[PDB]
DNA sequence: ATCGATGTATATATCTGACACGTGCCTGGAGACTAGGGAGTAATCCCCTTGGCGGTTAAAACGCGGGGGACAGCGCGTACGTGCGTTTAAGCGGTGCTAGAGCTGTCTACGACCAATTGAGCGGCCT
DNA sequence: AGGCCGCTCAATTGGTCGTAGACAGCTCTAGCACCGCTTAAACGCACGTACGCGCTGTCCCCCGCGTTTTAACCGCCAAGGGGATTACTCCCTAGTCTCCAGGCACGTGTCAGATATATACATCGAT
């Protein structure tokens, strides 16, 4: 367990995040626990989105994930939609809905 | 070559398809000019920032990251063309 | 012959175009319009293709959102047909000059 | 030259989540943009929080409060728990 | 004499668009603020200027919302504002989903 | 309680907005939206206060919480 | 001082110190504080002269927040710049819709 | 005690420069201080972001000028650029 | 209300252009060490927040009578949707050319650090 | 709030050193332009009908005025919590050198999904 990620039990790189924090002009100094905490949070969010995207892809009998599945996963979940409410996804489309008054009677 | 009055290249059926994606069932005949004006204002607002970013770098081609930064500037983030 | 009553093909098109993800405007006219707009700022400019593609994506998303707001405004006034005043009200409430 | 990316880590996480699923190139581009955006937001809040209290260091406490400000309720709770668990594991070993 | 309805309303419209005072009583607002804050952390103390800033922001927000609501009400050919107008304004502005 | 926001106060707030005639059901809706707004701002302000290890909510905490939501406020030591 | 060399009223040294300490870049050029101070002084002079004109229009001798609010809102460029900003005790501008006006 | 910093004296000087026989209250002065700080942070942040985009480690007057052009509206930006360039060249000429 | 016209998701071949595995290698991350200063800790002072008493009186609550406005219903006529035939120019696939983004090398001028000095501006009281 | 007194701490001046970048050269990717061809999509026309819009009647529920009440605002007094400041020291991060392996560029095989298209089934509309 030489790499810091293996020590912390993560998949994302602790060292790269540390380097970016240092050479990003955020503070004079960076502590030793900020990269680990931030890498854990980023990995959690990525896994959370990918789970829903994979479920949506499996719903349509497809093996690979395309931007449509990412759009559907983000816009069907309340808090993921709230986080990314002002974000545009290329080739994502729109969520299918129709207002009631326009439906035939 | 000189370019003039190319706004009408955004034809009526294109406007109607954009409206149908938005859920519109019935469209008035005066919508198309309004939409063209709105689009022209939006493009003029974004391209100015893009060209400013281009001119700062002493560069003669407008790249994708200039457009992405410009869109970020009006609070209109876009994913898929670089970060 | 056979003729569908008005309002059916409109719903069919709504379903069709909400199902897909393609771009809805032709490419060459949009590229030509972008170059025409940009001429007014700096002369002899060049564009990457991905720049024009990003501009088209953003413009289409913006117009679709505006049309959704316009439809809401139209329904508020007990109508089905969208009119320019609906667009004006939507843009004024959203805070756009 | 060298261009940095998060493609390998995203692929590792995906293979942990769905072992029998692939991903396109465009979807991975969207993943890179999303990771960069969230990184920038959290780092900006941490910097502002450090500046407000007249401190020269960004610690994990600033990161925790930035996460607690940005993310909504259940998402923020789970993120805070994951970060604390990771820091405890790192410090213990 | 007896005023025809609608002229007194314009009178206080003119009166209240001319001043800059606060319109909500101060003690009830302070009690409401403390009661709301008890849910996040008990035994909290407040600077007076903090409560004044909260009141200023709340009054500005409510006045702007009422302007948008009146605009929506005029759009539907009415004179009276209704809850549906508030809902439509808040939906267009992006607050309510 | 939320009932301290009386009907005449809401009428004054509406009259500054130019509203001429008011329905009877506006008051409950206004109380609901005001309560939601206050909860959001106060939650952010208390977070800012608790990070600094204080027990008093200052004016700068409110200013920062408002600036966070795109509601910048001038006049309170910004 | 460096303010008299450029003929300014704002402090060049204070702006230089704020830019240096403010965590914006590794190094700060020599002419940045002068340019920035000149821009700030121009903007505040414009605001002040509009507010003073508004104050004299109301038959008063000193500026109050109401005058600043009126000056900002009546000027289109400054209203666009300070569009998401609330001035405390500033009030609103008097305007009633046409349909609401009495017949 | 605490030694707070403010732009009260410079604002007062500018006011007496443009309006000799006029005063100003404390509330308006505090609003002015808030406005000055707001614009300073906006310009500085945009300039730092511009410098970071192009892989430069320094902030010169070129970055400040471009940030001013990006943030202010047309005529206001033109006048601000004119004033800043005039001040910069006057400072350079003098020593 | 059966039935005829038209649209829609499905089964399958195929065929491909992109997804995923391999290998070389260089550039950035892991490991050990020192040295200085940021901040964690404990004490002290006094400012400002919380609590209570009583007064006058401004404003909220209640009730009633009356008219203005919201809403349902009716009828008409104009403007939009549908389908069909014709014209237009967009998209595809090549080719060739060259402008300008990009990398390498250097050497020059500019900004950071530091020691000493001073007067400009923040704090406090006045009219 | 405009003005004045006090002084102390941040702005001014000058010198040295290290390096960020301005400039010049050179290679090569990608943007621009042209040609022909096929057909997908835009244009124009005519008809019919369904929805936008005006008018009218009713009933209801908002507004304005007067009376009673209630608790907000004000002034004064008491007490203590906790915010702001100061001093000391210690341990945590920056900076340096060494060394090595993880990740990026180029190469390549083969397979999941986009087309073409016949078809059972859904759905709508006229007699």
């Amino acid at each position: 367990a030489k790499t810091r990620s293996s020590r912390a039990g993560l998949q994302f790189p602790v060292g790269r995040v540390h380097r970016l924090l240092r050479k990003g002009n955020y503070a004079e100094r960076v502590g030793a626990g900020a990269p680990v905490y931030l890498a854990a949070v980023l990995e959690y969010l990525t896994a959370e989105i990918l789970e829903l995207a994979g479920n949506a892809a499996r719903d349509n009998k497809k093996t690979r994930i395309i931007p449509r599945h990412l759009q559907l996963a983000v816009r069907n979940d309340e808090e993921l939609n709230k986080l990314l409410g002002r974000v545009t996804i290329a080739q994502g489309g729109v969520l299918p809905n129709i207002q009631s008054v326009l439906l035939p009677k | 070559k000189v370019l003039r009055d190319n706004i009408q290249g955004i034809t009526k059926p294109a406007i109607r398809r954009l409206a149908r994606r938005g859920g519109v069932k019935r469209i008035s005949g005066l919508i198309y000019e309004e939409t063209r004006g709105v689009l022209k204002v939006f493009l003029e607002n974004v391209i100015r920032d893009a060209v400013t970013y281009t001119e700062h770098a002493k560069r003669k081609t407008v790249t994708a990251m200039d457009v992405v930064y410009a869109l970020k500037r009006q609070g209109r983030t876009l994913y898929g063309f670089g970060g | 012959p056979h003729r569908y009553r008005p309002g059916t093909v409109a719903l069919r098109e709504i379903r069709r175009y909400q199902k897909s993800t393609e771009l809805l405007i032709r490419k060459l006219p949009f590229q030509r319009l972008v170059r025409e707009i940009a001429q007014d700022f700096k002369t002899d400019l060049r564009f990457q293709s991905s720049a024009v593609m990003a501009l088209q994506e953003a413009s289409e998303a913006y117009l679709v959102a505006l049309f959704e707001d316009t439809n809401l405004c139209a329904i508020h006034a007990k109508r089905v047909t969208i009119m320019p005043k609906d667009i004006q009200l939507a843009r004024r409430i959203r805070g756009e000059r | 030259t060298r261009k940095e990316s998060y493609a390998i880590y995203v692929y590792k996480v995906l293979k942990q989540v769905h072992p029998d699923t692939g991903i396109s190139s465009k979807a991975m581009s969207i993943m890179n943009s999303f990771v960069n955006d969230v990184f920038e937001r959290i780092a900006g809040e941490a910097s502002r929080l450090a500046h407000y209290n007249k401190r020269s260091t960004i610690t994990s406490r600033e990161i925790q409060t930035a996460v607690r400000l940005l993310l909504p309720g259940e998402l923020a709770k789970h993120a805070v728990s994951e970060g604390t668990k990771a820091v405890t594991k790192y410090t213990s070993a």
